[PDB]
């Protein structure tokens, strides 16, 4: 297949994602959800491994990392110490708001995402860590979690498969570094978050010491589907790489912001114009395109034409998919100053623990807002890439990546506008 | 906001604070939770539920959580201080938050801010003299589709407009609650021109199930 | 470490008394900031026993290897937990 896009509603793993079905267990097992989960459980660890890798679905993370060779890392004989699956929603990038829709919508597909992940590796238990502002969402999932527990769906017992598994529910306070999976264990463990370094891998050391295995809300609450229905069925969609459906979230300058499930080699222009209902004063008035929110480079109007919206379509353009988070800026945006607004963001969720990061986002914070007031000289435009460099790829996480990219991308698409206020400023002025 | 203590006469360690008994089942519930030898683990949800008791986290909370978890204090202080969502200044009753990034800034939150500030008399970060309001600027919330947004406590409103917004204000100022969704046409998320997808129903279990299962 | 590696010869140190009139340290040591730098202990051994000095030779140390890991700042049931990072 070569042409992608248009997927049918039968082919829509998150079904209710808009909210206008029952959300509780009697809605949930009217779709599909709960069914066949003992034979899910019984045949085999190693059975529910082969087909997440027959699959081929990657970390909708952001990272883009193959799920099912992730998850064949934990599957060695115990020491002794127990096992976890840790289930991550804090979902604290901007322009990505999916997961927090997957947990106020279908809070039972993610715990039967949970239970299977948690066989398919013999996790012991379940640590939905859930965001600090997600107060309702995070009482929905309770809820959600006491009508399974109820009827003896996970628990003691777990589905009548011999199987024990729990589901446990923590909530942040406000810190989007702790979307970080190392930074997220320090932080259940009752300290900052402050992300480790690795190795160790969280499969030999993570929560508690313990063997823990870090996962989004969009790659656990598909695999009861890929079980399912079937590993091919899923690999049927998409380019090869990238196979499987996603969820995108279009906001920005749009006529209609909406999240949308599609294919993964959907155009973004099609997705734009299809989902979105087009671009505030039409497409030729489009400025650029942010497409994995704020982490990841933006793109101008011209290279966003033919682009799809996968890992490599988006890689071979110098970005990367990200969040799947499609942010749209027509010509009416002062692009110096959202991007200044966005070192600023990340200016502040910084943990300030390792020095490159702690020293330059402020560092590019200054130098940006005095870009965007227009004063400066062109010599620091190139002692900002410099800068942007020698921060990307020396920090102990990778929030200094994400907090660098976006200046390269801005510098790299639009020098010649910063140019331009520059010396307009320095002309009024002197 | 200084990340530094000094001992007011309406913060010092001398000043009265202790759980209450359903609070302390609660703890006991959360602490129960974790597995032995990490009882430290259980920092985060006490204090959370201490500065639900009290309002505010002054210190005393934070002494008395190291005192029942039997943690250094040091620890506390230094969760306490890390992380945004605990106030250890006393706050008013409602705590507004308008989201200010880039997503949000798109959709003309500023249009939002002001209306606020030049509706309440006060500015970023001040209280209400009466203690009823408290308006800071926070980062993205999760509802970039809804932009713009704001949170007020635990609700969230969205899809914002000033004169909506005002009027919000207005029903808040007279004691009531206001529903906490987004105020324009749309429920949750979907487009406002109408469902693009999942118009048909869904198919109901057992359909599409590979064989051998 | 760059300075721990080569051996030194220096001399016991003697009277220094206050200037009357200036309150500077006078002394009467003419060997009181003469050292010397000798490669390997034989050599200096051979200098001092060539001058007719009596020497004193006190061994180098050097630290022991230790065993550093960091995967043991997060152990599941050993003392060696961090409080905080
Ligand atoms: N979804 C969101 O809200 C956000 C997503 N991101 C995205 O996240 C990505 C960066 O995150 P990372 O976790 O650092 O990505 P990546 O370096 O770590 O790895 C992803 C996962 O694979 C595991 N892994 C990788 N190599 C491994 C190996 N050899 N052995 C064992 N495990 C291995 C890691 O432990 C991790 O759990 C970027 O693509 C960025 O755009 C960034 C910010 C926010
Ligand atoms: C600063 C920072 C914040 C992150 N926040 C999130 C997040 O909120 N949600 C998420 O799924 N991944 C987030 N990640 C990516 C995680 O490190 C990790 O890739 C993800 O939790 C698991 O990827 P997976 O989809 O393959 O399981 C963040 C990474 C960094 C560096
Ligand atoms: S890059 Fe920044 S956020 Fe990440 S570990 Fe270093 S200081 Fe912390
Ligand atoms: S940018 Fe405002 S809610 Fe995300």
């Amino acid at each position: 297949k070569t042409s992608f896009g248009s997927l049918k509603d039968e082919d829509r793993i998150f079904t209710n994602l808009y909210g206008r079905h029952d959300w509780r267990l009697k809605g949930a097992q009217s779709r599909g959800d709960w069914y066949k989960t003992k034979e899910i459980l019984l045949k085999g660890p190693d059975w529910i491994l082969g087909e997440v890798k027959t699959s081929g679905l990657r970390g909708r993370g952001g990272a883009g990392f193959p799920t099912g060779l992730k998850w064949s890392f934990m599957n060695k004989p115990s020491d002794g110490r127990p096992k976890y699956l840790v289930v991550n929603a804090d979902e604290g990038e901007p322009g990505t708001c999916k997961d927090r829709e997957i947990i106020r919508h279908d809070p039972h597909k993610l715990v039967e995402g949970c239970l299977v992940g948690g066989r398919a590796m013999g996790a012991r238990a379940a640590y939905i860590y859930i965001r600090g502002e997600f107060y309702n969402e995070a009482s929905n999932l309770q809820v959600a979690i006491r009508e399974a527990y109820e009827a003896g769906l996970i628990g003691k017992n777990a589905c009548g498969s011999g199987y024990d598994f729990d589901v446990f529910v923590v909530r942040g306070a406000g810190a989007y570094i702790c979307g970080e999976e190392t930074a997220l264990i320090e932080s259940i463990e009752g300290k900052q978050g402050k992300p480790r370094l690795k190795p160790p891998f969280p499969a030999d050391v993570g929560v508690f010491g313990c063997p823990t295995t870090v996962a989004n809300v969009e790659t656990v609450a598909v695999s009861p589907t890929i079980c399912r229905r079937g590993g091919a069925w899923f690999a049927s969609f998409g380019r090869e790489r990238n196979s499987g459906t996603k969820l995108f979230n279009i906001s920005g300058h749009v006529n209609n912001p909406c999240t949308v499930e599609e294919e993964m080699s959907v155009p973004l222009k099609e997705l734009i114009e299809k989902h979105a209902g087009g671009v505030t004063g039409g497409w030729d008035n489009l400025l650029a395109v942010i497409p994995g929110g704020s982490s990841t480079p933006l793109i101008p109007k011209s290279v966003c034409e033919t682009v799809l919206m996968d890992f490599d379509a988006l890689i071979q353009a110098q970005t990367g998919l990200g969040t799947a988070a499609v942010i749209v800026m027509d010509r009416s945006t002062d692009i110096v100053k959202a991007i200044a607004r966005l070192i600023e963001f990340y200016k502040h969720e910084s943990c300030g623990q390792c020095t490159p990061c702690r020293e330059g986002v402020d560092w590019m914070n200054k130098v940006m807002a005095r870009f965007v007031r227009g004063d400066a000289r062109p010599a620091e435009i190139d002692s900002l890439w410099e800068i942007s460099k020698q921060i990307e790829g020396h920090t102990i996480c990778a929030l200094g990546d994400g907090a660098a990219w976006p200046v390269q991308g801005l510098i790299r698409h639009f020098r010649p506008e910063l140019e331009e206020r520059m010396q307009r400023f320095a002309q009024q002025h002197q | 906001a200084l990340f530094v203590h000094r001992d007011t006469p309406k913060n010092n360690p001398e000043t009265p604070f202790d759980f209450t008994p359903e609070n302390y089942k609660r703890i006991e519930a959360i602490v129960k939770n974790y597995p032995e030898g990490h009882k430290a683990a259980a920092v985060l949800p006490v204090l959370d539920l201490a500065q639900r008791q009290n309002g505010w986290l002054p210190i005393s909370a934070m002494n008395k959580v190291a005192e029942i978890l039997q943690v250094p204090p040091m620890r506390v202080y230094e969760v306490a201080t890390f992380y945004t969502m605990y106030n250890r200044k006393p706050v008013g009753k409602y705590h507004i938050q308008v989201c200010t990034t880039t997503p949000c800034m798109l959709r003309n939150s500023d249009s939002i801010l002001e209306a606020i500030q030049k509706k309440l008399g006060i500015k970023v970060g001040e209280t209400t003299p009466d203690k009823l309001f408290t308006l800071i600027e926070v980062e993205c919330l999760g509802a970039c589709v809804n932009a713009p947004m704001v949170q007020i406590n635990d609700n969230y409103y969205e899809d914002l407009t000033p004169k909506d917004i005002e009027e919000i204000i207005d029903e808040l100022k007279a004691g009531k609650i206001p529903k906490p969704g987004p105020r324009s046409g749309r429920f949750s998320c979907e487009p406002a021109g109408g469902l693009t997808s999942l118009t048909e129903p869904p198919k109901g279990p057992g359909f599409g199930v590979q064989a051998g299962l | 470490v760059n300075n721990t590696k080569k051996w030194k010869m220096e001399f016991d140190t003697r009277e220094r008394w206050e200037n009357p009139l200036m309150g500077w340290a006078s002394t009467a040591d003419p060997l009181s900031n003469l050292v010397l730098t000798f490669s390997t202990k034989e050599d200096a051994i051979a200098f001092a026993e060539k001058n007719g000095w009596s020497y004193d030779v006190e061994e180098r140390k050097v630290p022991k290897p230790k065993s550093k890991s960091y995967g043991a700042n997060f152990s599941w049931n050993k003392r060696t937990r961090v409080s905080t990072k």
